RNA sequence: UGGUUCUAUUUUCUAGGACUGAUUAAUAGGGACGGUCGGGGGCAUCAGUAUUCAAUUGUCAGAGGUGAAAUUCUUGGAUUUAUUGAAGACUAACUACUGCGAAAGCAUUUGCCAAGGACGUUUUCAUUAAUCAAGAACGACCAUAAACUAUGCCGACUAGGGAUCGGGUGGUGUUUUUUUAAUGACCCACUCGGCACCUUACGAGAACUGGGGGGAGUAUGGUCGCAAGGCUGAAACUUAAAGGAA
């Protein structure tokens, strides 16, 4: 498997479990930028990268908001004017969600991708 | 010399092992005798696990020394004195004291 | 699969009661590696005896890199070198007495394993290509 | 390894020159080591008592076998008993919801030959990795059985509980014991890995070849079949003997 997914797949099955904390290993940026965003819009609370000097690790709490993570797996581009189609297409609802991609500026979610106007490949989403 | 069936078979129990041994040995005197053995597998006092098994090596090593043991008690008898050194059953105490530290 | 490994400490540092230097260490090492022991055999003797943890934290570099930087490389890297010696000692096992299908069956395996880490190492070129195992 | 020449006391010490230059170290993978572990395999060896056969006694009329019998053996002594030999198998009880093996499978001892797993590791290499269509390995003589009542909700999945097998660490009591080597057994806690068992919480879990259409019945002016009569002999013959029936 990948080391994005099953990592956010460590952090879907342990809140549907109902846990206030997952430990997740390995660690790497994309991890970090991909908790990053959906802590910046309230899915999880604080996480904590461990460093023992192979990987590191992550301790995540999460209190309930947080109901399904995902990667989409082939990597394709999106552009700026079909951000709505694909999120209209992979969400849940209209504006019930963010997809999360990665950018020219980095890993971000698709409204703010569309805010400061730039495109890129997607990543994975949340709702 | 022979037991009855019915002293061994009252003798075997489940949960523990019986070794076995025997040798072929000449005496002092030029008789040979094959010579046997049989021994059981104890469980200690305190003991709660109702297995005491041995573990096959420890088997092997029981079987040695009563082995080693016995082959030194004939060699050093005669018919005779093997005879009256097997009516009051001490080899069996000098394979006990040889096998208590296994 | 079982999870039974070494855990190699969070320092990198000496760890302050080594005081012995950092080249008498490599004069050892070169010594055991020219009286001709395998470079695990030397990190497990200089572990053992005189104690340093492990040299890639206590000398510079790793090990097969200082035999490699004094003179002392290997022909063959040593797990491939393992690999072929049981590998041949299987087969003179099998040329010995011909009714141990077991045996053939770990020749099979040990074969296999053989030929997936010399492709790798043929890939790198640690060892030249058009090598083939006899 | 070779060669040139510079300083002060017959031999002391000296200076220079020609044959390397990125990370970890995956509760990923491999390899080494260590004490081990097992009814894993191969060869050799050893033993056991049955069985069958044979030899020798002892004694005499039956012995098998069956629901009863019979084929069979037997006063040229069967069966039973005792001593001994030979043969081919097999490894009883110990034997387990235990162990080992990739599966089929594997149970006497001892030795040799290689192998394997788990554990221990502040050893080594450094991505060498995972899955499977294809393909490969294992699976003229004496003649043989396999299934046959069964079960269960699946996975990418959380925690446990008791018991057990292999290893390790710690404790500090009893069996052990001593200045010959090392080495046990049990109790307890922890931990890793197994064969199972008893529970829990939470998930879309979608996208040796040939097949008609439910279960239980009912009817049949259709089609294809099979089937009745009536004493036999005995019909062209009112017909014998004998038999049947009552």
């Amino acid at each position: 498997s990948s080391v994005l997914a099953d990592a956010l797949n460590a952090i879907n099955n342990a809140e549907k479990t109902g846990k206030r904390q997952v430990l997740l290993r390995p660690s790497s940026k994309v991890i970090i930028k991909f908790l990053q965003v959906m802590q910046k819009h309230g899915y999880i609370g604080e996480f904590e990268y461990i460093d023992d000097h192979r990987s590191g690790k992550i301790v995540v709490q999460l209190n309930g908001r947080l109901n399904k993570c995902g990667v989409i797996s082939p990597r394709f581009n999106v552009k700026i004017g079909d951000i709505e189609k694909w999120t209209a297409n992979l969400l849940p609802a209209r504006q019930f969600g963010y997809v999360i991609l990665t950018t020219s500026a980095g890993i971000m979610d698709h409204e703010e991708a569309r805010r400061k106007h730039v495109s890129g490949k997607i990543l994975g989403f949340v709702y | 010399m022979d037991f009855t069936t019915d002293k061994l078979r009252s003798m075997v129990r489940k949960w523990q092992t019986l070794i076995e041994a025997n040798v072929t040995v000449k005496t002092s005197d030029d008789y040979v005798l094959r010579i046997f053995a049989i021994a059981f597998t104890r469980k200690q006092a305190n003991q709660v696990k109702r297995h005491s098994y041995a573990q096959s090596s420890h088997i092997r090593a029981i079987r040695k020394v009563i082995s080693e043991i016995l082959t030194k008690e004939v060699q050093g008898s005669t018919l005779a004195q093997l005879t009256s050194k097997l009516i009051p059953e001490v080899i069996n105490k000098e394979i006990e004291n040889a096998t208590k530290d296994i | 699969k079982g999870i039974s490994s070494s855990a190699i400490p969070y320092s990198r540092n000496a760890p302050a009661w080594f005081k012995l230097s950092s080249e008498s260490v490599i004069e050892q090492i070169v010594k055991y590696a020219r009286k001709g022991l395998t470079p695990s055999q030397i990190g497990v003797l200089l572990r053992d005896a005189h104690g340093v943890t492990q040299a890639r934290v206590i000398t510079g570099n790793k090990i097969m890199r200082i035999l490699k930087s004094n003179g002392l490389a290997p022909e063959i890297p040593e797990d491939l070198y393992y690999l072929i010696k049981k590998a041949v000692s299987v087969r003179k096992h099998l040329e010995r007495n011909r009714k141990d299908k077991d045996a053939k069956f770990r020749l099979i395996l040990i074969e296999s394993r053989i030929h997936r880490l010399a492709r790798y190492y043929r890939t790198v070129a640690v060892l030249p290509p058009n090598w083939k195992y006899e």
